[PDB]
């Protein structure tokens, strides 16, 4: 609650979370980054860049790579397709 | 009564899912809640709001001492009789 | 070839190019036309945003965005406003006649909007098969205006329109099931015979 009030005060801190010990809960495959953005690019999105500039939020995403598909992350070679 | 789907659209308000975070949005409304995956709540509100709502959130004023205005419309010292 | 005309014939309707009446209501911002398709470079991508306009009513205000030049340019509550102003100001240009914001764009795109709901972009032989989105690809061919984002035709418009949201984690609109009474037509009809 100290970091989720000193980023809305406007200063968003780094890094607490390796020594901390306590990593905050979130489903299979993704891990608690800090300072996401909330656009993130899923398996069947449109890449339409300069349009999600919202602030930067913090929570959990997927990898790197290993994009967004129902509720999970899978690679990007795995992407379906929808009919 | 009826449990519905998500996401969700209906009246202004998206139901949505934001970095694994469970989100509510109702910009038009001028109200933003999000529930972690621990259970923390969490509600954003605009400045159109400023020294007017009250709740258990108390009012939107910049003073912290004046954050227990009642519902009768009084001051407080205990959180739980507020 | 003449030049062709997209619309928005109130709440939760449109008619391409080619010409061709649809039915899809949604909540979510759509890609109305742009011309990032496939292998172009492309100039332009003109977007529709409405807000709670699944059910045509008093509500549904509509939200505008359009994209060129690396210009913003957008527009809700019966006014136009700026946000980004583009490089080469010499086409932009705005002309408020009448019931209308008549709004010029280039030599080939130019937008008229009655300031409530209804947007028609108006396009010119240049682009002729360069173009997609909800209005279509502008080809001449009407069978094929429902080519969706993954390169295939849908029988269904509700499932087309899903393909060209803008944000991949807002709601699909739902299937209805298909009834020529809509709402409040349904039970009453008396009020079927009135509206007709
Ligand atoms: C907040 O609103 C109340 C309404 O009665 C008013 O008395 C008070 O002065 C306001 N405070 C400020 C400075 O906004
Ligand atoms: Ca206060
Ligand atoms: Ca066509």
């Amino acid at each position: 609650e100290y970091a989720r009030t000193c980023a809305q005060e406007g200063m968003v801190l780094y890094g607490w979370t390796d020594h901390s010990a306590c990593s905050p809960v979130c489903p299979a495959g993704m891990e608690y980054r800090q300072c996401v953005s909330p656009c993130a690019r899923t398996c069947q999105s449109l890449h339409i860049n300069e349009m999600c500039q919202e602030r930067c939020v913090d929570g959990c995403s997927c990898p790197e790579g290993q994009l967004l598909d129902e509720g999970l992350c899978v690679e990007s070679t795995e992407c379906p397709c929808v009919h | 009564d009826q449990r519905v789907s998500m996401p969700y659209a209906s009246k202004g308000l998206y139901l949505e899912t934001e970095a694994g975070y469970y989100k509510l949005s109702g910009e038009a409304y001028g109200f933003v809640a999000r529930i972690d995956g621990s259970g923390n709540f969490q509600v954003l509100l605009s400045d159109r709001y400023f020294n007017k709502t009250c709740g258990l959130c108390g009012n939107f004023n910049i003073f912290a001492e004046d954050d227990f205005m009642t519902q009768e419309g009084t001051l407080t010292s205990d959180p739980y009789d507020f | 070839v003449c030049d062709a005309t997209c619309s928005t014939i109130g709440m939760a309707h449109y008619l391409t190019f080619d010409g061709l009446k649809y039915l899809f209501p949604g909540e979510c911002q759509y890609v109305l036309v742009q011309d990032y398709c496939g292998s172009n470079p492309g100039t332009f991508r003109i977007l529709v945003g409405n807000k709670g306009c699944s059910h045509p009513s008093v509500k549904c205000k509509k939200r505008v965005t359009i994209l060129v030049e690396g210009g913003e340019i957008e527009l809700f509550d019966g006014e136009v406003n700026v946000k980004r102003p583009m490089k080469d100001e010499t086409h932009f240009e705005v002309v408020e006649s009448g019931r209308y914001i008549i709004l010029l764009l280039g030599k080939a795109l130019s937008v008229v909007w009655d300031r409530h709901l209804s947007i028609s972009v108006v396009l010119k032989q240049t682009y002729q098969e360069k173009v997609c989105g909800l209005c279509g690809n502008f080809d001449g061919i009407q069978n094929n205006d429902l080519t969706s984002s993954n390169l295939q035709v849908e029988e269904d418009p509700v499932d087309f329109g899903n393909s060209w949201k803008v944000s991949s984690q807002c709601a699909d609109t739902r299937k209805v099931p298909l009834d020529s009474s809509p709402a409040t037509c349904h039970n009453n009809i008396m009020k079927q015979t009135m509206v007709d």
